[PDB]
RNA sequence: AUGUAUUUUUAAGAGAUAGUCUAAAAAGGUACAGCUUUUUAGAAACGGAUACAACCUUGACUAGAGAGUAAAUCUUAAUACUACCAUAGUAGGCCUAAAAGCAGCCAUCAAUUGAGAAAGCGUUAAAGCUCAACAAAUUCACCAACAUAAUCCCAAAAACUAAUA
RNA sequence: GAUGUUGGAUCAGGACACCCAAAUGGUGCAGCCGCUAUUAAAGGUUCGUUUGUUCAACGAUUAAAGUCCUACGUGAUCUGAG
């Protein structure tokens, strides 16, 4: 087998550490990063949360516009629970597909209800006399995320 | 012309390796077929229109359950080409009274009477 | 515009000004060939003779 | 010279070559038998 | 039987009755039409076939600064012919101006170790050139292809970091 | 609820299936003429007698007096013999 531009295979080789190595060095980074939560070193954190059928991005103190009506007195306070991730400067906790409850909490409060701006929607046909004119007014919820918690307990 | 056409029978014997193929036991046959939808009637005769309207096809991707008695297989036989057929297993048997419910179809064609407990 | 930001040179000559200002060195896309003569005379002598060539045969 | 669909040698002499990427037939004998493949 | 909810009657009503192409079976024509004439199916997307009425994917609402998929992006190719050598009855009969393998009929014989009573050209007929036969060797093939239009070519490019994307 | 239709005049744009000029193969090519085939579109491609005529005949010449398309080019530029 002398090196011809074929018979190597066009990529660099893989490396890939021992399980074992690997099962150490996770209860050891995930010791780490706990000692970084129970000490309380993260700055700020930023979110992303699954809504609505939509997700977004929050941050303490942030603002979002939710386009349908939910039933909540105004000016409750709400607590949001499927999280997909979580992050701050030095790290970044991951949810497979989701993130347990227990290690993180999001709540926010619902400040206005609204009926949307009115959006004019309008069908027609060439020459077959056909059109309909219809507007729309959709029922809008505004939301301010007040805080973003994070406990020690990750094993 | 057109016509409505016709299967040989050749077309429905399977060999001994289509068992092992489509993992079907060959000792017993399976009790219901989980049918999809998975074309559209348009383009097609009238009469295949029809056939999707008595199977309760009526719109696409979406799971509906049938008896795998030959009545039921003629029809399927004439339409065979715009929809999917999986066999309906039960790995925790029949659904009673209780678990109405908490049922769940999942798309091994696998339906779970005992789903997201607490 | 942006037609207009690229800029190309025949040969490698360009005035100070484009030379001072350049941040970043693009990979070249294709990969080229050596010839003969650029082989090391370890790889050459490293690489099998394939065939046994005959005495007599004048090449 | 002759523009034609298939070249065929017409004595023993004729060799046929392969040139500017067309086919030739010449011949020394003869000049009457060139062709060329269009 | 079976899967479904449709169908028939009764009372009122109109429009419509100047169709196109696509697949299939046929007619007529030129086994010609974006041709005409019937019968059975399909279609008339705001997504693909760049552009697009008929082909293909899909059927349908109103909001979302979400998702999964469908048809589909345009690729396919095509080559050579080589040695060395050549006497014999006998220009076999028959014809024919001549007829000598080689104008046609008949015969297909027999020397040499090996050479057809000859497959080519050639000559008025000869003469003369090569093929088949040994002798010397080496062997790899054979089934070959096809000019052009009128304003001005018609994305630009590209062998390759892994795709049931 | 109009895309005004033959031939000329003027001005021509293009094709190449070259009539001339330019390089060449083959010849039943000695040379002179020729007859065929290949490659080449920057430039040329006449004046008259008779017909409304394109076509055609005929006189005289030219290196030649090409074959075509462009709404049988071109009438809000011209001419109407037809
Ligand atoms: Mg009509
Ligand atoms: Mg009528
Ligand atoms: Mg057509
Ligand atoms: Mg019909
Ligand atoms: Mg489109
Ligand atoms: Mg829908
Ligand atoms: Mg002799
Ligand atoms: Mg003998
Ligand atoms: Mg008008
Ligand atoms: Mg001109
Ligand atoms: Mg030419
Ligand atoms: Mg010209
Ligand atoms: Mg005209
Ligand atoms: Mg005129
Ligand atoms: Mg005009
Ligand atoms: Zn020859």
């Amino acid at each position: 087998v002398p090196k011809t531009s074929l018979g190597s295979p066009p990529w660099p080789d893989i490396v890939l550490p021992d399980p074992v190595e690997e099962t150490r060095h996770h209860a050891e980074v995930v010791g780490q990063v706990n000692e970084l939560i129970a000490a309380g070193r993260y700055g700020r954190l930023f979110a992303v949360v699954h809504f609505a059928g939509h997700q977004w991005k929050v941050t303490a103190e942030d603002l979002i516009l939710i386009e349908n009506e939910l039933d909540v007195a105004c000016g409750e306070r709400i607590r949001l629970e499927k999280v997909l991730l979580v992050g701050a400067d030095n790290f970044t906790l991951l949810g497979k597909p989701l993130l347990g409850k227990e290690l993180v909490r999001v709540e926010a409060t619902v400040i206005e209800k609204t009926e949307s701006w009115p959006k004019i929607n309008m069908k027609f046909q060439k020459r077959k006399n056909y059109q309909r004119k219809r507007i729309t007014v959709n029922p809008q919820t505004v939301l301010r995320i007040n805080s973003i918690e994070i406990a020690p307990c990750l094993c | 012309k057109f016509t409505r056409s016709r299967i040989p029978d050749k077309v429905f014997q399977p060999s001994p390796e289509d068992h092992e193929k489509y993992g079907g036991d060959p000792q017993y046959p399976h009790k219901l077929h989980i049918v999809t939808r998975i074309k559209s009637t348009k383009r097609r005769p009238y009469w295949e229109k029809d056939i999707i309207k008595m199977l309760g096809l009526e719109k696409a991707h979406t799971p509906q359950v049938h008896k795998n008695i030959p009545s039921v297989n003629a029809k399927l036989k004439v339409v065979k080409h715009l929809i999917r057929i999986k066999p309906l297993k039960l790995p925790q048997g029949l659904p009673t009274e209780e678990d109405m419910a908490n049922t769940c179809l999942k798309s091994n064609g696998e339906l779970v009477v005992r789903w997201l407990l607490n | 515009t942006m037609m207009q930001r690229l800029h190309l040179f025949p040969d490698e000559d360009i005035p100070e000004d484009i030379l001072k200002n350049l941040v970043e060195e693009l990979p070249q896309p294709r990969k080229v060939p050596r010839r003969l003569d650029e082989y090391t005379q370890e790889e050459i002598e490293a690489f099998p003779r394939v065939w046994s060539p005959p005495e007599d045969y004048r090449l | 010279f002759k523009t034609k669909g298939v070249l065929k040698k017409r004595c023993r002499d004729c060799y046929l070559v392969k040139r500017r990427g067309r086919w030739f037939i010449y011949c020394k004998t003869n000049p009457k038998h060139k062709q060329r493949q269009m």
